[PDB]
């Protein structure tokens, strides 16, 4: 499976310094003046070779992501900006990055820029991690007093001023689009994609978003070469993820593990098992709450990489497992995931607007049991009408909790339907 | 979402950067890019409330000015986040986390307990002022998933009795142990951990050739 | 451990260590 | 040189760089629908009624939107966007207030018809209504404001064409309502042409509030005497005394609007 | 279940109002 | 005299009309008949107007009782609301 | 903002008296041809109809919206 | 019921009637709704279609089940708001009684 | 959607051309519409020809004159659209 001596991420769980000197001593910062002296082709070719797909919720292949902010500056500053919101619900992932081993973050975003000729980086940590983030500037005050950020970073020419933005209690902010628009200081409401962020991005520069976790990794495989990170996963879903397991099991954690590694082992040689024995589970939610859940009879037959979930119809996504015994009114569960996209989309569209209200009021009736059955192939059809026409993917996201209820679950709700309509 | 002129939060009441506040504003705005201020209102709005919970019109007046935009501008922004409170909040405000990872694992109870224990209802103040209860979303750090930030606290993995013991310590005395409240290291395993056992490998171990 | 001021002063302290930054060149967007 | 080539259903309209997905339809001789597209106000992508499919291509595409590429065949009257807009207008009309006979804009609303002729025979939300809360922007304007469809084109109006910059968003979910944060009066000449400009008759005109509906007003061309810029104007007559006056458009002197004066 | 005559009249007010001349000589 | 006060006046030309005839005019106008209707009291932020009875009634709408400030005005019935 | 309307070309004859009624406030008309408003589909036709109808034209010259250029990446523009 | 005439002004009653028979305008009144100033039926421009009843969104204008109106002059069957104002408080408990009746149809 | 039967607006069709080439002198066009009826277009001279033909065809008798009437387009140079309707 995976090895310490093959992670990527080697401070986890703390235990460890966080600070530079520790950072040191487990091996940051490790030639980076000969990794910038290589030249931005050579660290895109290790993303590229090494098959480092986005860690973010979707997963878009890094090296092609970087390189299109590599056509020549215009006479505009190109920039990086960093996400470090982790709204995903269930997704303590990054959290731990930041909090444990922030330099590795700082390196990575130097060798982001140098990959971009980024002058600066600006990360958006979640406001609500007031906590979180001052560890982070503390570390990043740190290195520039080390030389390793600001002018002429590690020696080498290349100049990079790092930055921390604060985030304001928004799941949106997360989105591309978004994150710009509230590092700009308007209302965070994603932008339209046609004038893709590259071409025109943070302050209308060109800007590039990465997941914190793509940022991370981005040093360590450059240091350590593409191949290393390409063999331990199959075709693209390839490389070292981090996969949190919370709820109804043994041992919540976040593992570190490497990809492409079957539901069962990730949640039985880690997060001890399933609480209450494996066939206590009456579904599993493999990349968060915007995923679908898959029940399981499909689980363990399936693996979490990103090309064998999509086989299922369901989506890698942040990676965060959510599992629900047989304890549990799915009903409900569902119903809070659209409470928590009606209590968060922006508004600025039409069809996640009203859409997802729409489906939170329905969702509501479906617990109580108070609807009728034919409105739960109705809701199948708001759910589809909101997931092609949303400006941004979360209405994309709200659509599919609801599909996978109704995929596999459809017999339940009928239940519930039923049992309200005979005590009358 | 409407502001209506009241004795209590008005442009009268009076709102201005402390000297060692406006110190910071800057510190603020050259972080942004040169030329660039509008960008900062998030973030000097903050200062605003890092000063008063309250935040009143007056303040959010304020913020348009220091940062010269359409004083709108401002009221969209404090509109928009869950982050700005545009009303006074008691001293706490606690947040119970009531989404799926936090339901699961009964956030619920634990609401419940912080309700009984504050006596009050979730989405209402104390007459101390020292406690507001609010049902917040999903605050990240779900591996632990009992949770209630408070004031970016971020208490971890927390069973009901330890949440009236941290309202007991915040109702009388000093501030409960930043963090959880579990044996599990961090976000280890809860019994010790299966991962990273290895002592950290030195820099340069098996660093790919130039 | 950090007190509600503890990230901006941090920042106004990250000063000492950054280029001035550029400008569109506009008085205002 | 400069003019792409793209077959609007085959028509191979050949336009300039940048041509919008919509702006092409137009050129062919087709109209997209659309709720948050004016022709001299900012693109915006609202209310997304305007999705159209342009061939071989997975998702539908916003016509206001897309600069159009070469090669793209804009179906417009596919069995596809007609599911992106039987399903749109099923979501404006969910939370719309059906007041359409208080509504003064009546006949003259961009709704209704793009819903009788976009839209869905019958409704499907049988959950509850929202309802906003009518505040005063002044004394022309009558916002009856649980109307709007959020399609923000006041507020662009509002900074754009007139700089009052002063009507914005307020909130997020279905309670974004798009009205002054305090009760300021939305007050500068260039006010009225918000009531022209908002489809929905949310905010309309409170002078000529019940006194007439648009099918009756017989519309004779004439021009401003107010000012000297001489603007063009059609004074809507019912039964032999003016109702209201509202802009005809004209490229060089008012092209679509008309001051608070003169109407 | 266990002179009357409707005289018709136009019931709008005078709607286009005259200048009164000023009673005041000059 | 009338709802909106038609008054062929002492002067008027046609005022002729009623002689020997009387005019057709409302006792219980409408104009005072709601405000002498009281004000609906009710606990939730909306609440609904079918005008009472349904399908005998008005196109129901959905009233914002939010603001004691302001009872809400049916646009069809005309009664207040006291949240 | 439909445009159906403004696609076929009018000729209407000119306005005339529309006195007051006395008995019931109705509008009142002594003009036959002014509810008259036929609709032809281009000027060359209509101008014919006023020749040999022997009524006097002055057409007006359809004015179509010029052309607008827009882009939303555009506005995004800090600069301007 | 309370006393506030039904009819709103929205005036489709006058867009559908065939004959042009029903002239309505209106204005605000005082208390800030929509009333119709002045609402004249002519009868005898009237062909008794019954679509005006079905147009009326409020269901304000009502064909009244009297069928003995015949007046010795012209002007009478002229009918003004006050008459059929009148009129309808006249009739009403039969009308509604009769709306009672055939609404399920309807 | 109203019940239509191919089987007419293809005979109806074929008798279109029949038409058609019987007197290609007079007739300008001549149509089948999707409401399954047809209407040959013909020059105003061939008002008595046409006619005639179909009051006495053998594979085509239009015996009675169902209706004659005239649209106005006002628009169009020649005004009158005289109709015939033949049974
Ligand atoms: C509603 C919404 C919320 C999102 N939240 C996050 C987030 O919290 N963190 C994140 O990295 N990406 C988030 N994304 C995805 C980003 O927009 C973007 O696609 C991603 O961060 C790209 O990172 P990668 O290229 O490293 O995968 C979100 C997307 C949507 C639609
Ligand atoms: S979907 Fe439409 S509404 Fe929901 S967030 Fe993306 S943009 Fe805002
Ligand atoms: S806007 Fe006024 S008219 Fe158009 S639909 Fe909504 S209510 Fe009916
Ligand atoms: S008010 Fe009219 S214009 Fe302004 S947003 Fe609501 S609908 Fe669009
Ligand atoms: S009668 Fe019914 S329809 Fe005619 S106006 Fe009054 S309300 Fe509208
Ligand atoms: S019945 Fe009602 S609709 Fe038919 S004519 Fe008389 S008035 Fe017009
Ligand atoms: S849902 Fe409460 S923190 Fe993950
Ligand atoms: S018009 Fe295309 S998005 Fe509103
Ligand atoms: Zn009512």
């Amino acid at each position: 499976s995976l090895k310490d001596e093959d992670r990527i991420f080697t401070n986890l769980y703390g235990r460890h310094d966080w600070r530079l000197k520790g950072a040191l001593r487990r091996g940051d910062w490790y030639k980076t003046k000969e990794i910038l002296l290589k030249g931005p082709d050579w660290i895109l070719g290790e993303m590229k070779t090494s098959g480092l797909r986005g860690r973010g919720g979707a997963g878009f292949p890094t090296g092609l992501k970087w390189s299109f902010m590599n056509k020549p500056s215009d006479g505009r500053p190109k920039y990086l900006v960093v996400n470090a919101d982790e709204g995903e619900p269930g997704t303590c992932k990054d959290r731990e990055i930041m909090r444990h081993d922030p330099h590795k973050l700082v390196e990575g975003c130097l060798v982001g820029g140098r990959a971009m000729g980024a002058r600066a980086a600006y990360i958006y940590i979640r406001g609500e991690f007031y906590n979180e983030a001052s560890n982070l500037q503390v570390a990043i005050r740190e290195a520039y007093e080390a030389g390793l950020i600001g002018k002429n970073a590690c020696g080498s020419d290349y100049d990079f001023d790092v930055f921390v933005v604060r985030g304001a209690g928004a799941y949106i902010c997360g989105e591309e689009t978004a994150l710009i628009e509230s590092i700009e200081g308007k209302q965070g409401k994603p932008r339209l994609k046609p004038p893709f962020p590259a071409d025109v991005g943070v302050f209308g520069c060109p800007t590039t978003v990465a997941n914190v976790e793509t940022v991370a990794v981005s040093p360590t495989i450059c240091r350590r070469g593409g191949t290393w990170f390409a063999g331990f996963g199959r075709e693209r879903n390839s490389g070292t993820k981090l996969f949190n397991i919370s709820g109804h099991v043994n041992h919540p954690c976040t593992v570190e593990e490497e990809m492409s590694v079957p539901l069962k082992e990730l949640i039985e040689k880690h997060a001890g098992g399933v609480t209450g024995g494996w066939d206590n589970l009456l579904a599993v939610i493999p990349g968060g709450s915007s995923t679908p859940l898959i029940p399981k009879s499909v689980c363990e037959t399936v693996l979490m990489d990103f090309d064998a979930l999509v086989q299922a119809q369901t989506g890698l996504g942040t990676a965060a497992v959510i599992v629900m015994d047989r304890s549990t009114d799915i009903v409900k569960a569902i119903a809070r995931l659209i409470e928590f996209y009606k209590h968060e989309s922006c508004g600025q569209c039409t069809p996640c607007r009203e859409g997802v209200d729409w489906m939170n009021k329905v969702m509501a009736r479906f617990v109580k049991g108070d609807a009728r059955p034919a409105e739960i192939d109705s809701l199948w059809e708001i759910s589809k009408q909101i997931e092609g026409h949303t400006i941004c993917a979360l209405g994309d996201g709200a659509a599919w909790p609801v599909q996978g209820l109704i995929r596999h679950f459809r017999p339940e709700l009928e239940d519930r339907m039923q049992r309200f309509a005979q005590q009358h | 979402f409407v502001h209506r002129d009241t004795p209590e939060n008005n442009p009268d009441t009076p709102f201005d950067f402390t000297p060692e506040n406006y110190k910071r504003i800057e510190a603020i705005v050259k972080n942004y890019p040169e030329g660039h201020q509008a960008a900062a209102v998030l973030p000097v709005l903050d200062l605003a409330q890092r000063q008063n919970g309250w935040l009143p019109i007056s303040a959010m007046n304020k913020v348009a000015e220091v940062l010269q935009v359409p004083p709108m501008r401002v009221y969209e922004v404090a509109t928009f986040y869950t982050m700005y409170n545009r009303k006074p909040v008691g001293k706490y405000h606690i947040q119970v986390c009531t989404t799926t990872p936090c339901m699961l694992r009964d956030s619920d109870s634990i609401l419940e307990t912080l309700q009984r224990k504050l006596g009050i209802k979730v989405g209402e103040t104390t007459p101390d002022k020292l406690f507001t209860l609010i049902e917040v979303e999903c605050l990240g750090a779900c591996v632990n998933a009992p949770m209630v930030q408070i004031n970016d606290n971020y208490y971890e993995d927390l069973t009901p009795k330890d949440i009236e013991e941290i309202i007991d310590e915040l109702k009388a005395g000093k501030v409960p142990k930043p963090g959880p409240r579990s044996g599990r290291f961090c976000c280890e395993p809860a019994g010790g951990l299966t991962s990273l056992t290895e002592p950290p490998k030195g820099p340069g171990f098996g660093v790919q050739a130039g | 451990d950090y007190n509600t001021y503890t990230f901006l002063d941090l920042n106004l302290d990250l000063s000492k260590f950054r280029l001035p930054q550029p400008s569109s060149g506009r008085e205002s967007p | 040189s400069n003019l792409i080539e793209v077959f609007v259903d085959g028509q191979s309209v050949m336009v300039e760089p940048g041509t919008t997905v919509l702006q092409a339809c137009e050129k062919v001789g087709m109209q997209i629908p659309r709720f948050c597209y004016h022709e001299r106000l900012s693109v915006a992508g609202n209310c997304r009624m305007c999705l159209v499919e342009i061939e071989k291509a997975p998702k539908v595409v916003a016509a206001c939107a897309m600069p159009v590429m070469k090669g793209w065949n804009i179906l417009t009257n596919s069995e596809k966007s007609k599911k992106a807009r039987e399903g749109v207008m099923e979501f404006l009309l969910a939370n719309h207030p059906l007041d359409c006979p208080i509504c003064d804009q009546g006949g003259e609303c961009d709704l209704q018809d793009q819903s009788m002729m976009f839209g869905s025979d019958r409704s499907r939300f049988l959950e509850g209504k929202r309802a906003v809360e009518d505040k005063n922007i002044g004394p022309l304007v009558k916002t009856i404001m649980t109307r709007c469809i959020q399609c923000t084109r006041c507020i662009r109006f509002a900074s754009e064409i007139a700089g009052v910059d002063d009507l914005g968003t307020t909130g997020r979910g279905n309670d974004m309502q798009v009205g002054t944060y305090i009760e300021k009066m939305f007050m500068s000449e260039l006010s009225g042409n918000v009531i022209d400009i908002c489809p929905v008759g949310a905010l309309t005109s409170k002078p000529y509030a019940f006194t007439a509906r648009p099918w009756e007003t017989r519309k004779t061309e004439s021009i401003d005497v107010m000012d000297a810029v001489g603007s063009n104007i059609v004074v809507s007559t019912r039964t032999g005394e003016v109702m209201r006056i509202l802009p005809r458009m004209h490229e060089d002197i008012n092209e679509e609007w008309i001051s608070d004066k003169t109407r | 279940p266990t002179p009357e005559q409707y005289v018709p009249y136009s019931t709008t007010r005078k709607k286009i109002h005259e200048w009164v001349p000023p009673s005041t000589p000059y | 005299i009338t709802h909106t006060g038609q008054v062929y006046d002492e002067k008027d030309y046609r005022r002729v009309r009623f002689v020997d005839r009387q005019k057709e005019v409302n006792e219980n106008f409408a104009i005072d008949l709601i405000a002498q209707q009281p004000v609906n009291e009710v606990e939730h932020r909306i609440i609904a107007c079918d005008g009472g009875g349904g399908a005998l009634g008005h196109p129901k709408v959905y009233i914002n009782l939010d603001k004691e400030t302001k009872t809400g005005t049916c646009g069809y019935c005309g009664l207040q609301f006291k949240q | 903002s439909g445009v159906n309307n403004t696609k076929k070309w009018k000729m209407e004859f000119d306005t005339r008296e529309r006195w007051e009624n006395p008995l019931m406030g109705w509008a009142s008309t002594a003009d036959p041809l002014s509810n008259m408003v036929l609709t032809f589909s281009a000027k060359e036709d209509a101008i014919a109809f006023a020749e040999k109808n022997g009524w006097s034209y002055d057409v007006e010259e359809k004015k179509v919206p010029k052309p607008k250029s827009k882009s939303y990446g555009a506005n995004f523009s800090w600069n301007k | 019921p309370s006393g506030e005439e039904r009819c709103i002004a929205c005036k489709l009653c006058e867009a559908i009637c065939p004959a042009q028979a029903i002239t309505i305008e209106a204005e605000p009144r005082a208390d800030g709704s929509r009333r119709t100033t002045r609402y004249d039926i002519d009868m005898t421009k009237c062909i008794y279609c019954g679509f005006c009843q079905e147009a009326c969104p409020v269901d304000a204008i009502v064909e009244g089940p009297n069928f003995e109106f015949s007046t010795e002059t012209h002007e009478e069957l002229l009918y003004n708001k006050e008459k059929l104002l009148n009129n309808g408080d006249k009739w009403e408990a039969e009308i509604a009684a009769n709306i009672q009746a055939d609404y399920l149809y309807r | 959607v109203r019940p239509r039967s191919d089987v007419t607006h293809k005979q109806l069709s074929a008798f279109g051309e029949y038409v058609a080439e019987i007197l290609p002198k007079y007739v300008q066009q001549v149509q089948v519409s999707c409401l399954d009826e047809l209407e040959i277009c013909i020059h105003p001279d061939g008002v008595i020809p046409t006619l005639t033909f179909l009051r006495d065809h053998t594979n085509a008798q239009f015996k009675s004159l169902a209706d004659l009437t005239a649209v106005d387009v006002p628009t169009r140079q020649n005004r009158f659209e005289i109709v015939y309707n033949l049974l």
